[PDB]
RNA sequence: AGGUAGAGCUACUGGAUGGCCGAUGGGCCCCACAGGGUUACUGACGUCAGCCAAACUCCGAAUGCCGGUAAGUCCAAGAGU
RNA sequence: GGUUCCCUCAACCUGGACGGCAAUCAGGUGUUGAGUGUAAGUGCACAAGGGAGCUUGACUGCGAGACGGACAUGUCGAGCAG
RNA sequence: GUUACGGCGGUCCAUAGCGGCAGGGAAACGCCCGGUCCCAUCCCGAACCCGGAAGCUAAGCCUGCCAGCGCCGAUGAUACUACCCAUCCGGGUGGAAAAGUAGGACACCGCCGAACAC
């Protein structure tokens, strides 16, 4: 692997709303990201806030 | 028929003959540096004790007698070291 | 009239007229055929006259094959001019014929009409010929 | 098929070449070659009138019984050299055979019958390859065209063969192609 | 049943090495007075020969298969130096001093270079 | 003249030693080449005159 | 050492006859798209059989040419350099 | 251009966002049908074809031996020294 | 000296190639495991390079048998040809193809080195 031409590639972790967690390596210098739909969340992988205001007005 | 026009030929060119060919045949005794074959490409490839010129001309690298052989489908020209009497 | 769609070299030497035919000396498609007996150049204007004489004599039935095609050109230079100053332009197309070569073929149900239909075509060619069949 | 072989007399050639074959043919003989599995070529001479007599009544694949200097040999006619103009027999290749030996032989096919009146019968393949034993080669295989109408193809796979005869040529050759009779407007459009 | 689709990496390596070995042979030839030095580097051992191409016969040949070479506790490069010294002794004992190096289709460097540098240090001139 | 004739002179003794041609549009600047100079007896830089 | 005469081409470059196969299109019905088939068809690709060429060749002589050797003519070719 | 090292094309089939016969990508068949600045011919896949690093021999004094030739011209060349 | 063994070569470089079937891991030849060290990618430890020894003969390699495709190919006959006869035909002496037929063929030879044995 060459020295300078490549960008940074540092460890990171991923936290998702379903309680699932990751620990991988990537180029995100922040070292941690948040994801709102993951493999565990998606309905298609599980076999299955517009509405917030919509229910906050009508009910 | 009785009507006539003007006609001519646009051909009529050629270049000088180059005198290319084999100059020393099999069995001939040659000196060192003697031209053997004149050619364009490598129709004949060099063998043992034979070089190649700038224009693909094969000459003898050592005195001896000319031999014609083949090596993996390539027509080669070789020099054999005739023994001293 | 038959003309090739294209040829590489348009002005060529005269075809040689020596020897007997090396191949194509037997009937392969039809039942009857015409076999040449001497050398000549057969122009495309005599091939078209020969195959119309066959068609008219048999009227409706039967099929006609032509085994020779006018590939080779002959050049004629302009009339009433001296010798030299180039070479003439091609004027007509010929087919080098040698003895033994089969020119035309025909497959017709009967014999008399089929055999007489070929004789009418022979009288249109500048050579001598004969009628041949598939038997030995 | 049971065939009775034909007796012939063969003489060993004293000379060979083109100056000695022309003398042989000018005399009334034909040069011949008797090779075969025995690894034993022989240059012979057969009478021209007699050799052509059996060929006229037994096909090209005749079974010969050559009498070479008093012995008897069984031979098969392999190839014939025929002049294009004079229709001579300039040569004859003969192959030694034995009884019960399977030989690949190319026999001829004859079409017979009268199809639909408005149809034209055309034959494409003149001969087909046939495997049979040395004494059972059919001298002719016939195919019948009767009641056949319009576009129809009697492929080589439908040709009946005598028992004990195999088929070397594959069943894909087109032997007879029967089609509609060409009209007078179709004879003019062809060949122009 | 199973049937591989493409060439293995062993198939590619074997005949691409000989493809660039025969390319090298266009100039390097072995004479009885100036023999030709072959080397066959492998993942395990290394071999050398002293070849004469006019006769098609080899004169001397050292290798790392010998039980004496395996006694060395160094790495593969350390095993290559000893082979580079064994061949020099056997070549000089046969009256050979000048040779020509035939690297065999490998990159000159590492175990290939360590063998040649030890034979140059031990008498052979190339 | 697209490809004019140019002369190369040694940078030490300034002797015209060679003559050649270059494209004056591909290479607009004076050519710089190391050439053997017999007068000096060694290889010296040469420049277009 | 050739590449002429000859021959050969499913061995290259071109020419080119008759069948079979049937993609693609053309035209039509398939109620319009899409959604299956039919033609005396232009019918590619493939294949069976018969061919042609000074500037085509998978091939290929006879002569001719270069060199060596043994003799022949040798009171002559009235020879070669 | 010199030199050292490395590679095999064209065409076809199948799968892919624009993308189509035909752009970039992947796999397979593929022995020369591609390419060689420029006409044609003889060659080149062992590559003379494609890629990369360093460079100027696109030198000086010479040149045994030959090709070809009415002459004047023209062509090849191992090898020695710097 | 023996072996289903490993290198380096050869032959007017396929009679040796393509394909199909069935088999081998003693030492070697390989796949294989990694990227700390020399070294490397116009991106990638895929390749080149280095350090190793868990698994495997599934591939390369090697062995035996098949004539389907390629390759070689007679004898004889013919085409052609040199010289010579021959008043427009043709013939004699010498040479002799291409295609095709019978057939051959799943290579042969040499120098080293391994393990076993002596
Ligand atoms: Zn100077």
């Amino acid at each position: 692997m060459k020295t300078g031409i490549h960008p940074e590639y540092v460890d990171t972790t991923v936290q998702c709303g379903c309680g699932h967690s990751f620990t991988t390596r990537s180029t995100k210098q922040s070292g941690t990201i948040v994801v709102e739909v993951c493999s565990q969340c998606h309905p298609f992988y599980t076999g299955k806030g517009r509405v917030a205001r919509f229910e906050k007005r009508y009910g | 028929a009785h009507k006539k026009g003007a006609s001519s030929s646009r051909n009529g060119r050629d270049s000088a003959a180059q005198r290319l060919g084999v100059k020393r045949f099999g069995g001939q005794v040659v000196k060192a540096g003697e031209i053997l074959v004149r050619q364009r490409g490598t129709h004949f490839h060099p063998g043992v004790n034979v070089g190649r010129g700038g224009d693909d001309t094969l000459f003898a690298l050592a005195p001896g007698a000319v031999e014609f052989g083949a090596k993996r489908g390539r027509k080669t020209v070789n020099i054999v070291p005739v023994a001293r009497p | 009239m038959l003309i090739p769609r294209k040829v590489k070299h348009r002005k060529q030497h005269h075809p040689e007229q020596r020897g007997i035919a090396s191949g194509g000396t037997s009937v392969s498609f039809g039942d009857y055929g015409i076999q040449a007996l001497e050398h000549a150049y057969i122009t495309n204007r005599q091939i078209e006259s020969a195959r119309i004489a066959i068609n008219r004599h048999i009227k409706r039935g039967g099929k006609v094959w032509i085994n020779i095609f006018p590939d080779r050109p002959l050049t004629k230079k302009p009339a009433e001019t001296r010798m030299g100053s180039g070479k003439g332009s091609p004027e007509w197309w010929v087919a080098n014929v040698k003895p033994g070569r089969v020119l035309f073929e025909l497959s017709y149900p009967d014999e008399k009409t089929a055999r007489d239909a070929l004789t009418r075509a022979i009288h249109k060619l500048p050579i001598k010929a004969r009628i041949v069949t598939r038997e030995e | 098929t049971a065939n009775i072989p034909n007796k012939l007399t063969a003489n060993v050639r004293t000379r060979t070449g083109k100056g000695a074959s022309r003398q042989a043919r000018r005399d009334g003989k034909v040069p011949a070659v008797l090779y075969g599995h025995g690894t034993d070529p022989q240059h012979l001479e057969l009478n021209a009138r007699d050799f052509a007599a059996v060929l006229r009544s037994h096909g090209t694949n005749a079974i010969l019984t050559l009498d070479i200097e008093g012995t008897e040999q069984l031979a098969l006619t392999k190839a014939l050299d025929v002049h294009p103009i004079r229709r001579n027999i300039q040569h004859a290749d003969l192959l030694v055979v034995q009884r019960g030996e399977k030989v690949t032989v190319e026999v001829t096919v004859l079409v017979e019958g009268d199809a639909t009146p408005g149809t034209l019968v055309t034959q494409d393949a003149n001969t087909i390859e046939i495997e049979a034993e040395a004494l059972s080669i059919p001298e002719q295989l016939t195919v019948s065209v009767e009641g056949v109408e319009a576009g129809t193809q009697i492929t080589a796979g439908q040709i009946s063969l005598p028992e004990g005869v195999n088929l070397i040529s594959d069943p894909e050759l087109l032997v007879v192609n029967v089609v509609e009779a060409p009209s007078a407007e179709a004879l003019e459009e062809e060949g122009a | 049943a199973h049937k591989p689709v493409g060439q293995n990496i062993s198939e590619v390596r074997r005949n691409a090495r000989l493809r660039r070995h025969a390319r090298l042979r266009k100039k390097v030839a072995g004479t009885a007075e100036v023999p030709r030095l072959v080397v066959n580097r492998s993942a395990r051992h290394i071999h050398v020969q002293l070849v004469n191409d006019l006769n098609g016969t080899t004169l001397a040949a050292a290798s790392s298969i010998e039980a004496d070479v395996r006694a060395i506790d160094g790495d593969k490069k350390a095993h290559s130096v000893r082979v580079g010294q064994l061949i020099a002794e056997r070549a000089k004992a046969a009256g050979v001093e000048t040779v020509v190096f035939d690297r065999g289709g490998y990159t000159y460097g590492g175990r290939i270079a360590a063998l040649a540098d030890a034979a140059r240090e031990a008498g052979l001139k190339f | 003249d697209v490809r004019p004739k140019i002369t190369l002179a040694c940078e030490v003794c300034k002797h015209r030693n060679y003559i050649t041609k270059k494209n004056r549009r591909n290479d607009p600047d004076r050519l710089e080449i190391k050439k053997f100079c017999p007068n000096c007896g060694t290889h010296q830089p040469h420049k277009e005159s």
